[PDB]
């Protein structure tokens, strides 16, 4: 499910979060997100 | 404030001997770096002794020496040094101190000294843990060679060992400009050298891109027909192994940007002409010069 | 001077015919050819050989040196540079020392053409255009 980046070589970052938005999160916090996102969510009327 | 005054009186605050003033009166019409440009400065700012860091970074000292003020020395009397500031394009003489031979018609440049040791025996004003070290005035071939060799050492010191770089240090430091030997005093890798390497590699990629078809394959075409000593000396420094399209209105802009990129490359080692001697003395100690500062 | 070796073809004669003339304000003026009798003078041969050498070394060593520098890349600029060089591109260290010194000596044998120092700047010309007043500059 990996994306197709246009730029071939990865670019270094030193930007403070006011300047730009980044996706720096590892896999384990996203496993926590999957655990917290998967579990968080008639005939009697005619009778 | 008042403007740039023509006269800077340097006053030695110490007591003095007689022999030190005897050396001081020999050093008239020499060059000094001055950072302050007041009227009645002390002797601390006079010379490059304020700049000797514990690393003595030669590219750092080389970058710092151009930022100072070149000034001429006159009227060596008792505890007074009349420093004549330079002006654009007048004619007054100089006096060299380094053992670099001079000829006529060439330019000159200011530089930090070379093979810095007491074996050279600089008799340069020892008093009060302060030695007046003078900037060398060298001609343009020696200055271009030392700048290109320092840039070669900077660019070469990437991703290599701590023995092959020493093998390059022991090989490269010898210079034989005009039958005289000069070594490089303590060259260190530095951040100033690093950013100059960065600009140099960017300019090298820009000439690598902006070169056209024929502008690269011209030497490969010439190696098929003509044969000289220069081509065999350079073609075995290149790699081993009917124009298809040609558009001169494209190549004109290609070379128009290419000269800009080659200027941006070569300006990093050909610093600034600061003196152009018209004629010299035959004993090669003084010279009549043009364009002070 | 760069069209010297391939002079035999029929299009490039018209190309150097186009290149032979220049245009200024009402000056449709043309220059003599540097090549005489289908072989270049050694002066312009050196002038073109320096350009071909600096191009052929820039297209060879800059990739290795920028990928050496890319680990100490502390800017958002050198990475675009090496990406550009990678998109273009589709031994003993004394050879590297000799190649870098060859690069810089062929740069040093070129500075007669890379620039020109301004000497005079006009201030007012004479009417009928035969003399002018110029402040001299170094």
């Amino acid at each position: 499910s990996l994306l197709h980046t246009f730029w071939r070589l990865p670019v270094a970052v030193f930007f403070e979060p006011h300047e730009e938005n980044v996706l720096r999160c590892p896999e384990r916090v996203l496993r926590r997100l999957l655990e917290d996102a998967a579990v968080t969510m008639d005939r009697v009327r005619k009778r | 404030m008042a403007a740039m005054e023509a006269n800077i009186f340097c006053t030695f605050d110490h007591k003095l001997s007689i022999a030190d003033v005897g050396k001081l009166t020999k050093l008239v019409a020499a060059v000094v770096p001055i950072p302050q440009r007041l009227h009645l400065i002390k002797h601390y700012q006079l010379g490059l002794h304020q700049f000797v860091d514990h690393t003595r970074g030669y590219v750092r000292l080389r970058g710092l020496l151009r930022n100072m003020t070149l000034t001429l020395m006159r009227r060596v009397e008792g505890n007074q040094i009349l420093l004549h500031v330079p002006t654009h394009g007048l004619l007054y003489t100089v006096l060299n101190t380094g053992p670099v031979t001079w000829e006529k018609g060439d330019a000159l440049c200011v530089l930090p000294p070379l093979f810095h040791g007491p074996l050279a025996r600089e008799n340069l004003l020892t008093l009060g843990q302060w030695e007046l070290v003078l900037p060398w005035i060298v001609p343009m071939p020696l200055a271009l060679e030392i700048n290109q060799r320092l840039l070669i050492m900077g660019l070469f010191s990437l991703d290599r060992s701590y023995e092959e770089v020493k093998a390059a240090v022991q090989q490269l430091q010898t210079i034989t400009f005009r039958d005289a030997t000069f070594t490089i005093p303590d060259p260190v890798i530095d951040q100033h050298l690093l950013i100059d390497m960065k600009t140099a590699c960017l300019s090298m990629s820009m000439v690598a891109n902006l070169a056209s078809e024929l502008t690269m394959t011209y030497v490969r075409k010439l190696a098929l027909e003509d044969s000289s000593m220069l081509l065999v000396k350079c073609q075995e420094l290149l790699m081993r192994l009917r124009p298809q399209h040609v558009s001169p209105d494209d190549e004109i802009a290609r070379l128009s940007a290419l000269f800009v990129m080659l200027r941006q490359l070569d300006d990093l080692i050909r610093e600034q002409v600061v003196f152009t001697v018209c004629d010299v003395s035959p004993d090669n100690k003084s010279a009549t010069c043009i364009f002070k500062g | 001077g760069l069209f010297s070796l391939d002079r035999s073809y029929e299009e490039v004669k018209a190309a150097v015919q186009q290149l032979q003339t220049i245009t200024f304000r009402d000056a449709t003026f043309t220059i003599p050819d540097p090549v005489i009798d289908q072989h270049l003078l050694i002066d312009m041969k050196t002038a073109c050989l320096s350009m071909s050498m600096v191009a052929n070394l820039a297209s060879e060593l800059t990739m290795t040196y920028v990928r050496k520098l890319a680990l100490e890349d502390s800017s958002m600029l050198l990475v675009k540079c090496q990406e550009l060089l990678m998109r273009l591109d589709r031994v003993s260290p004394d050879d590297e020392i000799a190649r870098l010194s060859a690069l810089f000596v062929m740069l040093r044998q070129l500075d007669d053409l890379i620039r020109e120092q301004v000497v005079f700047t006009v201030c007012d010309v004479s009417p009928d255009n035969k003399s002018a007043t110029c402040i001299f500059k170094g």
